[PDB]
């Protein structure tokens, strides 16, 4: 008696909290101490007599390129200027709430626990409330705190709370989406795929309202918090709509769950092929048929970014090219980042088992590594120098020849490549030393951005900014070309790749 | 009658997994359930537990559906998989004091009893356990709970002929105290000294059944 | 290759304070069928991870096929097929292209033995690999390995979650596959199996061999 289909929530909810104890707290800080300690303390410092903040103002909403990665600015007061570098903080929490969702909720139910957890006294959906419950806690913890570290600083007090709501609100929209993506297919990789879609989506339609009259930032979940507007007069009820898509969709997420077996999606399967084709014969057509989907989604997303982004660079090429050497170094950390994922196929490729019924072959170490690592260091550059070209092509069409300036943004995304292979050099690495350490080239990447985004605006000395890769590639135009910095960048990741194949040759496959 | 299917029917794609059953466990005794490797044995035991939501027919099991009253009828059932999947950090006794925590109840005195008599060492992590040893961390898990209904679709899987000596006497004991069984063997030898009264499915459906 | 496929002397592994294996012997002779028993925790399937050269021994002497099993690991394993304990298929991939994948990779398969294979196993080719039941997960590795070119099998618990029948048709298969002078290792806890196919059992109890001989 008294059994419902929420029983066990708790005990699957502390279950989940213990197991990421050393990442939660870690990205929670990450994401709400640094807005009072760097982004505000440092606009007394870069922008003292208010007559220049003024300045700084007209200097952003008099350029659409500026305003498209981080948004427009509406007054000159302290609080507004200081924090309009910290827009971009609603997107790395959606990042987060998506990849914790589809963690804990379809990549366990992929590898069979689903069927030992319900097989006990746990009902339907306490699954799925544990994990809505960690990241929804999770979304409100950072904003409080955030909030809480910006309310003691000397900017207004009321915009410090609409930021701080704000930023939940950001990150329990992402949640249900979340949600109602793992809902979708057997596969855990296309969940996520499928649910970064949509970010990609709302971030690129939030870009083109920003950099033009304004009517399509209406039209996304990001655009939706840059309108409560804190410190220029803040719009109390647009938060309503963030509670309303939230609300609707968690409730499809869970008719969506009411329908479906343990296991399954929302199709049915098909019947393939009874015999491999001359491809499917090799390591190299193993690897490649397993990553064909990954590859033309990547592909496809980073070459829209990059129409995207060329589009708005002009609407004085001193201005043009700190903009592209810009906006080509976030390019750089997303393709950084699927290249990690791609060398992380290989660590997954061992731990199911799969190894070593492939090394029980007439396959040596080193053709099934270099099967993996070679699929990791092109997939990236091809679609790095695709998103190059279509930027490339955009920026030269609007602005009269393609000739002239499709050679300059080509070699802009082609500088970005040294910087990108370190991280699967460092995944390589890793998995022939401590393969169970794999997975903390996620953060190392992590710890690499923050360094980035948050170094010579703290004040750090400029030898521990030396201690990342996207600081030290070249500016192609003009002069300041050295092409030195690359040189030291590709000889690091070759010596990191032979120390992990020399490594995985001695070891055991167990 | 704790298990009354009357009509089972199941469809995935177009495969029709199953195609009219009529299972019927009773009171207090060790049933087989035995057929090809089609017939839909470990769906069927999925349907029971309210894991896959049967297309047609009736089943009532413990009196109640399985689909909208699963929680309500787990606390007397215990379910040993056929693929058993642990989790690697923990250890053998910290898995099996997980489990009892989720289950709400568990009888130290035989888990102590079980432990020292399968050769289960529970100090280990459940990672280094050679398959063999796998298979005892769901039996004694299973078999030391306080289910009056134990559904086990291969539990003698991996496990050497002294050790499955030691769970038919284990069964044997079990059935002593009024305890209900539904076995899945592929192994004819267990299922003649185990069980009487087995039934047959071949594709689907019930093609015999009664007593040894 | 000294008519000896395998040839094992005084193993030894520990995997840190475990000592898995503590003086190991072996010998299989060119032709016969030989079977490998001992309890759980024996080191039934660590032997067969040494022989494949995916795990490195501390001490005594190995001599797979004439070579060394950790250095000559790819040319020797044209000669070789095997079925792990714990069958593991790709998701995505269908039954009958694992069978072609796997097969590729190993010296080789045979098409006329395939289609016989497939025929009286009752595998359905044309099917996504999550979708098979412990059983039908079998047969791939089955399938996979009886078709192909291979004078010696390495079969771990190949009869796991096969019916009185498909565990019936393979001892046939490995009836007449011993006809054409192929080698077989088979290590399995069915003592019923192993009265009908296998002479020259070996029994191992803590790493140690406790009993050698014809049966
Ligand atoms: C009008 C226009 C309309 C059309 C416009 C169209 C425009 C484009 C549309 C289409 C776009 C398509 C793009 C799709 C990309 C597909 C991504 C994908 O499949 O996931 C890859 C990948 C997961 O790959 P996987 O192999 O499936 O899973 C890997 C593991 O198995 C996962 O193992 P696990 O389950 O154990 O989880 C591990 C997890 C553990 O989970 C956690 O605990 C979460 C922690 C997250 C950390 C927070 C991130 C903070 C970022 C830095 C902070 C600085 C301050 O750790 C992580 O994954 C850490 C990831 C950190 C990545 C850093 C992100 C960099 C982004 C760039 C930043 C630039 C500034 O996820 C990523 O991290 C990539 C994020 C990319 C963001 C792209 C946004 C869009
Ligand atoms: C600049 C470069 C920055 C590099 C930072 C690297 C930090 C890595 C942290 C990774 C982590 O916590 O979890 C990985 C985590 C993946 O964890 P997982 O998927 O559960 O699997 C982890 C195990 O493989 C799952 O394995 P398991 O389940 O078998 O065991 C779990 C594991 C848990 O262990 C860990 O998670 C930590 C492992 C070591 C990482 C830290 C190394 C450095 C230590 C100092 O167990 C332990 O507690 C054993 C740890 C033993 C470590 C021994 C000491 C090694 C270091 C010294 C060796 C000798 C020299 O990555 C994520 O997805 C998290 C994303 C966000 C986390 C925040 C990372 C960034 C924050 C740090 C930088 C912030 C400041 C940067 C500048 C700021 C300027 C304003
Ligand atoms: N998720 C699924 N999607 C599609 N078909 C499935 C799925 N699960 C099982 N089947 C099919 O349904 C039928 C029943 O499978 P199953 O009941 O698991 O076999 P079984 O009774 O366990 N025999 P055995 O192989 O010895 O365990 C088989 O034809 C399977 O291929
Ligand atoms: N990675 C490992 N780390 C530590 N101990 C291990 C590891 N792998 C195996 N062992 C131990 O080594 C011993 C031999 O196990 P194993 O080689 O699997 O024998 P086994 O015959 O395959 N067991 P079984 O398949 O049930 O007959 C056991 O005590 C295992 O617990
Ligand atoms: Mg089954
Ligand atoms: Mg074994």
């Amino acid at each position: 008696h008294r059994g419902s289909g929420f029983t066990g929530t708790l005990g699957l909810l502390r279950l989940y909290l213990r197991r990421d104890r050393v990442s939660l707290p870690l990205w929670v800080l990450l994401l709400s101490v640094p807005l009072a300690t760097v982004y505000i303390a440092s606009v007394e410092t870069v922008y003292p007599d208010r007559s220049a903040r003024a300045a700084a103002a007209a200097a952003i909403m008099a350029s659409p390129a500026q305003r498209a990665l981080y948004g427009p600015v509406y007054n000159d007061s302290l609080g507004a200027v200081g924090i309009w570098k910290a827009g971009m903080f609603h997107t790395l929490i959606a990042v987060a709430v998506i990849l914790t969702v589809i963690r804990h909720t379809r990549a366990d139910e992929e590898s069979g626990r689903a069927e030992l957890i319900d097989s006990t006294v746990v009902g339907r959906y306490a699954n799925l409330t544990g994990a809505l419950l960690l990241s929804f806690g999770a979304s409100i913890a950072t904003g409080a705190i955030g909030a809480l570290g910006l309310l003691a600083t000397d900017v207004a007090p009321a915009g410090s709370v609409a930021f701080g709501v704000a930023l939940a609100a950001s990150g329990m929209v992402f949640t249900a989406v979340a949600a109602v993506a793992a809902q979708l297919s057997p596969s855990a990789r296309f969940t996520r795929a499928v649910a970064f879609a949509v970010l990609g989506t709302a971030f690129a339609l939030r870009a083109i309202g920003d950099a033009g009259s304004g009517t399509l930032s209406w039209c996304s979940p990001l655009g939706w918090s840059l309108q409560v507007r804190p410190y220029a007069g803040e719009r109390w009820w647009v938060l309503l709509l963030s509670l309303a898509t939230a609300a609707v969709l968690t409730v499809l997420a869970y008719r969506l769950r009411a329908g479906r077996d343990v296991g399954a999606g929302l199709i049915a399967e098909r019947p393939g092929a009874g015999t491999a084709g001359p491809m499917l014969s090799e390591p190299f057509g193993l690897a490649w048929r397993l990553n064909r989907g990954s590859l033309l989604l990547w592909t496809v997303g980073l070459c829209l970014y990059g129409l995207v982004m060329g589009s708005v660079v002009h609407g004085t090429g001193a201005l043009e090219q700190a903009f592209l050497a810009l906006a080509f170094t976030m390019i750089g950390m997303v393709a950084a980042a699927f290249a990690v994922s791609l060398t992380l196929r290989l660590h997954q490729e061992e731990t199911g088992l799969r190894a070593e019924t492939l090394l029980a072959g007439a396959v040596s170490r080193t053709h099934w590594l270099a099967s993996h690592l070679a699929m990791a260091l092109a997939g990236s550059a091809v679609a790095t120098l695709i998103s190059g070209v279509a930027a490339g092509l955009a920026y030269g069409m609007t602005v009269g020849d393609v000739g002239g300036k499709l050679p300059t943004v080509v070699g802009t995304a082609a500088v970005q490549l040294p910087a990108v292979w370190l991280l699967s050099a460092v995944t390589v690495g890793l998995f022939g030393l401590a393969p169970r350490f794999t997975p903390v080239a996620w953060g190392v990447l992590v710890g690499f951005i923050a360094l980035y985004l948050l170094g010579s605006l703290a004040g750090f000395p400029q030898m521990l900014l030396n201690l990342e890769p996207f600081a030290h590639i070249p500016r192609v135009g003009g002069g300041d070309f050295t092409a030195v910095p690359l040189l030291w960048l590709l000889a690091i990741d070759a010596a990191l790749i032979t120390l992990g194949a020399m490594a995985f040759r001695r070891r055991d496959v167990r | 009658v704790p298990i009354e299917i009357r009509g089972l029917t199941k469809h995935f794609g177009s495969v029709r997994a199953l195609d009219g059953l009529d299972l019927t466990v009773r009171e207090g005794e060790v049933h087989g359930f035995l057929g090809p490797n089609g017939a839909g044995k470990s769906t069927t035991l999925r349907i029971l537990l309210g894991l896959v939501k049967a297309d047609g027919g009736s089943v009532r099991l413990l009196g109640g559906d399985p689909w909208t009253d699963a929680v309500d009828l787990h606390r007397h059932i215990a379910y040993v998989p056929g693929d058993v999947t642990l989790w690697p950090s923990l250890t053998g006794g910290e898995t099996i004091d997980l489990l009892a925590r989720m289950r709400g109840g568990i009888d130290n005195a035989r888990r102590a009893e079980l432990i020292e008599r399968f050769g289960l060492d529970p100090t280990k992590k459940a990672r280094t356990y050679s398959k063999g040893n796998r298979q005892k961390v769901s039996l004694i898990s299973a078999l030391s709970s306080h289910a009056t209904l134990l559904l086990l679709d291969e539990p003698s899987s991996g496990l050497d002929p002294l050790m499955e000596n030691v769970f038919q006497q284990c069964i044997g004991e079990a059935r002593q105290r009024g305890v209900t069984v539904l076995l899945s063997s592929h192994i004819l030898a267990e299922t003649e000294a185990l069980c009487e009264k087995v039934t047959i499915i071949r594709a689907g459906k019930t093609v015999e059944s009664g007593s040894l």
